[PDB]
């Protein structure tokens, strides 16, 4: 990847400023309730019949963490996040199954939430540009080893 | 297709989008063209496509007339999108996949504009409507 | 939504396809696993996803006689995969965005069976017809 | 992108196999047929009346040519396919405003017109999966310089 030093500084920036550990519930419930299909994955964490069951699932909240604090290692570095996420692709592949769709379905997610934060002005174009770009690389890096 | 659920959904946020339409549409169409600049290909004959400039701000508005529009059509949409349906397909010539695109644009700014209002049930109401807003612009393709 | 003539195309086809269904069936099936390897995701359950084997004939067949049966429903295509969709939706949460990947490879499929008689405007029935029976796929969910 | 041998084997060994030269006006009128929205970018190539007169244009026809032989040097330096469309890749954004998605439409037709010559056997589902990679590609990196 290529990028350009306004994208490189959008990001980091932007990465600074929100609290991962707010926007990782909010994205991965999101994910949940507008995506529901992903429920395949998380039926062992308690009730997500309804809505505010998944708002107020505090498994669910935990996973949205670590999904975020997963982004944290291509943040510290956006020149090899392919190398980053190798062993977490093979992993998601072949012992959790997970259609790697579902990793476009929740970059979207985080966007909404991140956008949601921000405000319009903040999380501007340019921003949102870079961000894109940011995520789009991180959701081809996570389906690299699906074979 | 859309529950009297969803419906209430759209109607109730739309409440919100209302007053700033022009706006929304301006944000929308911008980001589109910025973050997903493959979309640039049909826009080229405008003197700008940048975020704000005038011919951005004006076909802004446009588009979101017409969304505002569809929200007193949900009981058929794809009717009342015929018309434009065959303005993109034959006079355009617009590749109907570019309008998820335009959708998720108009999400991310919705967010940013009522975050509170926002909730994932109301996302995903939002998201079924302009889901078949696109089919019904898309159906009289080929 | 198909035109007479997309019907009629399609019925065409199908004549030819119809003595080679379960093959035809399973080829696809094997190139979308094999082809899109994201699919995989849904069949590990399965002894096999190799191209030829017991559970992808077997289940290649089932795809292809529901195919097969939508052919003879191409003014209702909604309506006769109703339930078909809440299966998919519910009991296998399947993401729909695969049911388009299944098409491609059923394309493929018929153009190396066929090739004499798949010309580019049998293609484009056929497709409108898989995209109209995706869309059914999906209609139920969520 | 990573190549396993296999994969550079079955690429080299399928071009090697097919005439461009058959292939690429196939393709480019099959396109036109079925997504038609293309045609805006050929309108001054004579008769686009009818399936038909798309399939006996000869414009089209060497075009189509020209189209397979851009994607001889993809096949030549697998390892460097980015680098080879940048000159392209502007060329389609900037000068002829092509959406990008029509590439990705083109090849799937390049797909369907390669398996209707080889057939299943030759056309087998690992040579398919190689093309396909390659054919994906390829895309990418004419879509890579729009901005
Ligand atoms: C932004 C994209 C994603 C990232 C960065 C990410 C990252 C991670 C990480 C770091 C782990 C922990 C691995 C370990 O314990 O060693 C994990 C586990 C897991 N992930 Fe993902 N993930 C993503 C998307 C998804 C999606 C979309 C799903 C399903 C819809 C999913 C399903 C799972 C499951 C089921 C586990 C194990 C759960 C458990 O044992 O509690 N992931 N992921
Ligand atoms: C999906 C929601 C959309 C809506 C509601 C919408 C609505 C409209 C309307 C109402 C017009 C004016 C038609 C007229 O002249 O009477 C228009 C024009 C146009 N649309 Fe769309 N549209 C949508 C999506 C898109 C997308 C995604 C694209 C391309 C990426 C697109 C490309 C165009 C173009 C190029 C024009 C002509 C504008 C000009 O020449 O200045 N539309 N649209
Ligand atoms: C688009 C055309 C498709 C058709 C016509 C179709 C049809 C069917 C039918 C008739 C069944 C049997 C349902 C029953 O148990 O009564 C089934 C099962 C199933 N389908 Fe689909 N399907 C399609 C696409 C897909 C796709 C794209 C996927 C995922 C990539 C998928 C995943 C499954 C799975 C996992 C099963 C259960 C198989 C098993 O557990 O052995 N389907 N399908
Ligand atoms: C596999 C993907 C494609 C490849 C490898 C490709 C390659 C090429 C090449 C090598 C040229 C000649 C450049 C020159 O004159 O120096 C060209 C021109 C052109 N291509 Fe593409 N192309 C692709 C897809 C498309 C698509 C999908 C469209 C439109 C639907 C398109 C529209 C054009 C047009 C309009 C020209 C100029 C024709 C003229 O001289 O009037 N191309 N392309």
């Amino acid at each position: 990847v290529d990028w350009t030093d306004a994208e490189r500084s959008a990001i980091v920036g932007l990465w600074g400023k929100i609290s991962v550990d707010e926007i990782g519930p909010q994205a991965l419930a999101r994910l949940l309730i507008v995506s529901p299909w992903t429920q395949r994955h998380f039926s062992t964490f308690g009730n997500l019949s309804t809505p505010a069951a998944i708002m107020g699932n505090p498994a669910v909240a935990k996973h949205g963490k670590t999904v975020m604090h997963g982004l944290d290692r291509a943040v510290q570095n956006l020149d090899d996040i392919k190398n980053t996420y190798v062993t977490l692709s093979v992993m998601h592949s072949e012992k959790l199954f997970v259609d790697p769709d579902n990793f476009r379905l929740l970059a979207d997610c985080i966007t909404v939430c991140v956008a949601a934060k921000l405000g319009p002005a903040v999380f501007s174009a340019d921003t949102q540009e870079a961000f894109q770009k940011f995520l789009a690389v991180v959701v081809s890096a996570l389906g690299r080893q699906y074979h | 297709s859309l529950s009297a659920k969803d419906k209430a959904n759209v109607k109730a946020i739309w409440g919100k989008i209302l007053p700033k339409s022009d706006e929304i549409g301006e944000q929308a169409l911008s980001r589109m063209l910025v973050v997903y600049p493959q979309t640039k290909a049909y826009f080229s004959h405008w003197a700008s496509v940048a975020p704000g400039s005038a011919p951005v701000k004006k076909h802004g508005i446009t588009i979101m007339n017409q969304i505002d529009d569809c929200v007193g059509h949900m009981d058929d949409l794809f009717g009342f999108l015929t018309k434009l349906s065959e303005l993109h397909a034959t006079k355009l010539r617009v590749d109907p996949t570019n309008f998820k695109i335009l959708a998720h644009n108009l999400i991310v700014v919705i967010a940013a504009y009522f975050p509170a209002e926002f909730t994932p049930e109301i996302h995903l109401s939002v998201d079924k409507f302009l889901q078949q807003l696109a089919l019904a612009l898309a159906e009289k393709y080929r």
